[PDB]
């Protein structure tokens, strides 16, 4: 399977499938295998990956959909960063 | 059953999923795939404990109503170098900042 | 445009929240305005008596966001086959994780204090333009 790393500004790496990433147009333009985020700390890159999962999990199901978490104190941080990676 | 996992060393993180039903040793082949270590050069452990290579990660406590997309559950990882493993670290994510004023 | 149809053939229909939110039905009467209607608590069900050919949609009732309904904008009760109740699956979307960014910062500033927070002018902008039943009419025309 075919992945791409995304790097925070605290030098965390992350590994996601390569369709995952490419729910952001920007990140797709970023890499059109690794990507550096000067301004995405790993707290938030992090919930970003994971709202990743959700969404291609999630996306034309039958299944219950759950509510997407955002803990109150990343809210803000979070909000930044999809607004730069449109997603 | 699909649980979803982020699998960490160090500063390195790994998103991706697995059945429930599939073994450690499975998830090592993954792993290798990912990071060209072998599974032999590899540790997986929940919280503390060392997984064994025959289990699944079901009976490891991997399910999929505990290991969501949006929540995944994590899965440790170390690394031989030579001739020994190094222990288990796991750099913790950055710290978020204090809430605002008007978000209190 | 958008409006029920003034059939006066009855279909009785099955409104099912299976969503986390507090959800307001509200039905598009005959010239298209939006009559609110009682709310349903989260996972809780109601049987109602509506029309063939009228127009449902669904909200959060303390927001305003979008709900879908048989996972689409707009419920039109249809025919009921052998006196079974039509079935109204009410869910939360997919959002884009800008739109429930915006909900949960939405959820913690006071509207008066958006201009407070420090960020782009555009992003208080989406802050200030929060969900709305007649902004949605619009666009679904
Ligand atoms: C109890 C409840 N909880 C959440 S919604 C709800 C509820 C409460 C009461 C009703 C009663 N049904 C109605 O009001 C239906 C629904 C909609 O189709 C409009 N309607 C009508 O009866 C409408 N009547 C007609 O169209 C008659 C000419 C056939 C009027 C009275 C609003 C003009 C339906 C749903």
């Amino acid at each position: 399977m075919m992945y791409v790393k995304l790097i925070s500004s605290d030098g965390h790496e992350f590994i996601v499938k390569r369709e995952h990433a490419l729910t952001s147009g920007t990140i797709k333009a970023m890499l059109s295998n690794e990507v550096n985020f000067r301004e995405i700390p790993s707290h938030v890159l992090s919930k970003v990956c994971m709202y990743f999962t959700y969404k291609v999990r999630y996306t034309n199901s039958s299944t219950e959909i759950p509510e997407f978490p955002i803990a109150p104190e990343i809210a803000l941080e979070l909000l930044m960063a999809a607004n730069f990676l449109d997603c | 059953m699909d649980v979803f996992l982020m699998i960490r060393r160090h500063k390195t993180t790994i998103f991706t999923d697995a059945k429930e039903s599939s073994t450690v040793f499975e998830l090592k082949r993954i792993v290798e795939g990912i990071l060209k270590r072998p599974p032999d050069e590899q540790r997986l452990y929940k919280d503390d404990q060392l997984l064994d290579d025959g289990k699944t990660l079901g009976e490891c406590g991997f399910t999929s109503q505990t290991a969501r997309p949006q929540a995944p559950a994590t899965v440790g990882l170390a690394f031989r170098a030579d001739d020994t493993f190094e222990a288990l670290c796991i750099e913790p994510f950055s710290s978020p900042p204090e809430l605002p004023d008007v978000m209190k | 445009v958008l409006r029920s149809v003034n059939s006066r053939e009855p279909s009785q229909v099955i409104f099912c929240n299976r969503s986390p939110r507090v959800v307001l039905p509200v039905w598009l009467n005959f010239d298209g305005e939006p009559q609110p209607y009682p709310t349903l608590p989260p996972g809780t069900g109601r049987r109602i008596h509506s029309y063939r050919g009228h127009l449902w949609l669904f909200r959060d009732a303390g927001t305003h966001d979008g709900l879908l309904v048989n996972q689409t904008e707009l419920f039109v009760p249809s025919l009921n086959v052998d006196g079974q109740p039509i079935f109204a699956n009410i869910t939360l979307p997919v959002y884009t994780l800008k739109e429930r960014c915006l909900q949960v910062v939405r959820s913690l500033v006071k509207p008066e204090n958006y201009r407070r927070l420090d960020i782009v002018r555009s992003l208080y902008e989406d802050l200030e333009d929060h969900p709305n039943v007649q902004k949605d009419l619009e666009r679904l025309t």
